[PDB]
């Protein structure tokens, strides 16, 4: 009834994702259930089963006869499939113990990278400097004085495809966008206008 | 579990 | 549409005060659940009701079930540990061998404070595209920063020519502590909007970043932080 | 070679006393192993056969949840049924339900059950295809619509092919030295003069398990289908069953009669005569 | 509300032998509704310490019950089962016949 699963998982858009859960003390009455959660939202049911394989419109689950592991498969993943996936087992069916879960991130496939770091124009009233790392295929700052969001994905409905991006900003004395994110592994071909 |  | 509905969506209150969380579902389900979700992100069951009866379980928390479609949470003597997102859920039935998926409400994000003096509305700024990337890409990226607010109860939205856009938009999933190691840190939130350059160089296209702040229901000279909207703007250039 | 796991519940409304009464029992084959009675200090599912007491506290605590949940269902059902049939809240009424699973000599689910009765009459039941319902009446056809809409049968099919069969397998293992060892009957014939022209032959089958048995009389190799008495098979009280069959015969012609006993604990059928 | 009339059987657990301890059973089956009254009798009197099986029922929904007590049979003593049900006009009594 206590489940174990990978902490994180990466995937490219369109591939099939397989998450593997472990329940070695599964009792006879226990079903296997998988829930999904977006940030800021109520968990959402995916699939449940007792044995063998189950399959519905959204995902599928395989259970070996030994019943002590299970594998959730997401068939052709969209970016709207980025979420935390919980594996639950038993409880008489209605008491749900959610665990840490697995954090699934689905990434866009990038035709041609064009890694560049741009500086942004803040209004004359504000003196905050804002740097935007963009169009690559990203780590935190060691400095308390610098803020960096983690990777975020952009989709332009009129446009053909998607784009990766990250934003850093600071009020530091001599903040240059030159080296704002280098606690991270920058591509050699990164464009730095200056 | 279902109710009539 | 049919779903589990929950009110309110955000709540900031003082310790010792009393409060009511209300949950409603029109799905025909008989079993209802309340879940607490602390900042270390684990869902802990609190109460299970079935056909107006306690099944599972302090009497600071006093669930009320006037009927089967409503399970309401009445909380007394608020303390700091009560801060979490409270999710309400329901099932067709409690199993008697077979099992039923649960449907979840949108949550109520509740923050309790020692005193209101820490509650601050956000400052919001817009950062126009760099003319450098318009060269290299023909696309234009605007960043919005909402900074220095508390609590983290904010919704950011983009408006173009008076109407709200979901296109070309990427907002941070959650606000982050400006200084994660301090107790009285405030939160920041970032977002970016990307259009093509032709859209941007037109001086009639009007961009507005809007943060909805949910605050207070105060002797100081600074005005108090009651629920409000704060926005920053830019017009097309070049 | 068939084994079965079954639950039976009786819900009886008691108007004038003010609260209803729920009695639930569970059988593996012809052996009762659990009971639940809601008229008790604080009702709990209790063991009624030794091969299930070895289960832990989280079994008993789970089966008690399951019983009380089902009692809540039967409580709503009794009132709802009064509605459907347009009755006063002044009579006493009865709900009966039964569910479970048969496991064949194939190792697979042979038949599954989910059925109810109201006031002694059938209400709704799962079809042997495990996909559809059989509703006796207008009122029941309500329930049928509701249950086909939420698609309850697939949910319940999943319980029968899953947790149900496996519990049956676990019970059969824990109780193998009583539940998988058939007891053959002990048999004898008795002779009791009725007159100086007639006499009674009574064939006895004693101390057997499981309860299914065939006991018949023959006169010169042919089976008697008239003029015979068979009491229905009955419990001894100790886990075994008894039955007898009796025939009235002409004096002196007793040796023309044979009793025939068939039972799973017999290597092959048994044929016996009155031994003077 | 269908009504079905109980079938009654009175018998001992083991074949009856004098002065040897036994159990006296009264088995009522096939009845409906479930409300029933069953007394074991010794020489016309209600026996004490009479236990019974849990209410259960058959495929045709009719109830069955076993009533039982320890007894030591002797030849001078007479035993019976007496049964009350809504389908009966006054209690029906079946005598113990040691050969049935
Ligand atoms: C849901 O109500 C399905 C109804 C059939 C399930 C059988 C109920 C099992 C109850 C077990 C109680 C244990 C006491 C013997
Ligand atoms: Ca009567």
């Amino acid at each position: 009834a206590k489940t174990t699963q990978p902490i994180s998982m990466d995937s490219y858009e369109g591939q099939e994702v397989n998450i593997t859960c472990n329940h070695n003390d599964i009792a006879t009455s226990d079903y296997i259930m998988w829930y999904q959660q977006f940030p800021n939202q109520g968990p959402r049911f995916i699939i449940q089963g007792y044995k063998a394989n189950i399959a519905n419109e959204v995902a599928s689950l395989f259970i070996p006869t030994d019943r002590k592991s299970s594998t959730l498969s997401l068939p052709r993943v969209a970016l709207s499939d980025t979420a935390v996936y919980y594996c639950l087992v038993g409880g008489g069916g209605y008491v749900l113990t959610f665990g840490r879960g697995t954090s699934l991130i689905v990434h866009p496939y990038i035709q041609n990278p064009d890694p560049a770091v741009y500086q942004l124009r803040g209004s004359k009233s504000n003196d905050t400097s804002v740097c935007l790392f963009t169009d690559f295929d990203v780590s935190q700052s060691k400095d308390s004085d610098v803020h960096i969001t983690d990777k975020c994905v952009l989709d332009m409905r009129s446009m053909d495809f998607k784009s990766n991006g990250a934003v850093a900003w600071s009020n530091k004395s001599d903040f240059a966008c030159t080296s704002a994110f280098k606690d991270s592994v920058i591509p050699a071909d990164t464009f730095f206008p200056g | 579990g279902g109710a009539i | 549409d049919t779903a589990v509905s929950q009110t309110p969506k955000y709540l900031v209150r003082q310790t010792g005060k009393n409060e009511s969380l209300k949950c409603e579902q029109n799905l025909g389900h008989n079993a209802m659940y309340w879940y607490k979700q602390d900042s270390k992100k684990l869902l802990k069951i609190m109460f299970i009701y079935n056909n107006k009866e306690p099944i599972l379980n302090p009497y600071r928390f006093s669930p009320k079930s006037p009927d089967k479609a409503h399970l309401n949470l009445h909380i007394k003597s608020l303390e700091l540990g009560d801060s979490a997102v409270y999710f309400c859920a329901s099932s067709q039935d409690l199993g008697a061998g077979e099992v039923y998926e649960q449907y979840f409400g949108p949550g109520t994000r509740l923050t309790v404070i020692e005193d209101l003096k820490k509650v601050f509305p956000p400052k919001v700024a817009v950062f126009e595209p760099s003319e450098a990337e318009i060269s290299h890409t023909q696309k234009a990226t605007l960043v919005c920063l909402a900074t220095g607010f508390y609590p983290d109860h904010v919704e950011l939205s983009w408006w173009v020519n008076g109407k709200e856009v979901h296109s070309g938009v990427c907002t941070d999933p959650q606000p982050l502590k400006e200084q994660p190691a301090l107790e009285d840190s405030r939160y920041c939130l970032s977002s970016r909007l990307r259009v093509s350059a032709t859209f941007w160089h037109n001086p009639r296209n009007h961009f507005r970043c809007q943060v909805q702040f949910y605050g207070l229901s105060w002797t100081e000279d600074r005005d108090k932080p009651i629920t409000q909207k704060i926005s920053a703007e830019a017009w097309g250039r070049a | 070679g068939s084994h079965s796991l079954r639950y039976f519940g009786t819900a009886v409304s008691r108007p004038g006393r003010g609260e209803p009464r729920f009695i639930y029992v569970g059988y593996v084959d012809d052996t009762q192993f659990v009971r639940f009675d809601s008229d008790a200090a604080s009702p709990r599912t209790e063991p009624r056969a030794p091969w299930v007491e070895q289960e832990g506290p989280e079994y008993w605590e789970e089966e008690t949840r399951r019983a009380k949940a089902r009692a809540q269902t039967d409580r709503a059902d009794l009132r709802t049924l009064r509605g459907y049939y347009n009755q006063s809240e002044a009579g006493s009424h009865t709900l009966q339900w039964m569910a479970g699973c048969d496991l064949g000599p194939n190792g697979r689910l042979l038949r599954g059950y989910h059925q109810s009765a109201y006031d002694g009459k059938d209400y709704i039941a799962l079809n042997e295809d495990l996909r559809s319902w059989i509703a006796a009446d207008m009122a029941a056809q309500n329930t049928q619509r509701k249950w086909e809409a939420t698609r309850y049968a697939e949910r319940f099919r999943a319980y029968l092919e899953g947790p149900c069969l496996e519990w049956l397998r676990r019970y059969l293992e824990n109780g193998k030295e009583t539940l998988q060892h058939a007891d053959p009957p002990k048999t004898h014939v008795t002779h009791h003069p009725v007159s100086d022209h007639e006499a009674t032959l009574r064939c006895w089958a004693l101390g057997f398990y499981p309860a299914e048995i065939t006991l018949t009389w023959q006169r010169d190799g042919e089976e008697q289908t008239q003029d015979i008495e068979f009491v229905e098979t009955r419990p001894a009280g100790d886990g075994t069953f008894q039955k007898w069959g009796a025939v009235v015969v002409p004096s002196g012609e007793e040796q023309r009669y044979t009793c025939h006993v068939q039972h799973k604990g017999l290597p092959e059928p048994l044929t016996l005569r009155w031994e003077p | 509300a269908i009504q079905r009339t109980p079938k009654i059987q009175v018998y001992s657990r083991h074949p009856p032998e004098n002065g040897k301890p036994n159990f006296l059973n009264c088995y009522v089956s096939g009845f409906h509704p479930s409300d029933i009254e069953v007394d074991l009798l010794k020489n016309g009197e209600k026996m004490g310490k009479v236990e019974h099986s849990d209410l259960s029922f058959s495929k045709d929904w009719s109830f069955y019950l076993l009533y039982y007590t320890e007894f030591t049979p002797n030849e001078k003593d007479e035993y019976a089962c007496r049964v009350n049900h809504v389908t009966l006009s006054g209690p029906r009594t079946v005598k113990w016949d040691r050969d049935m």
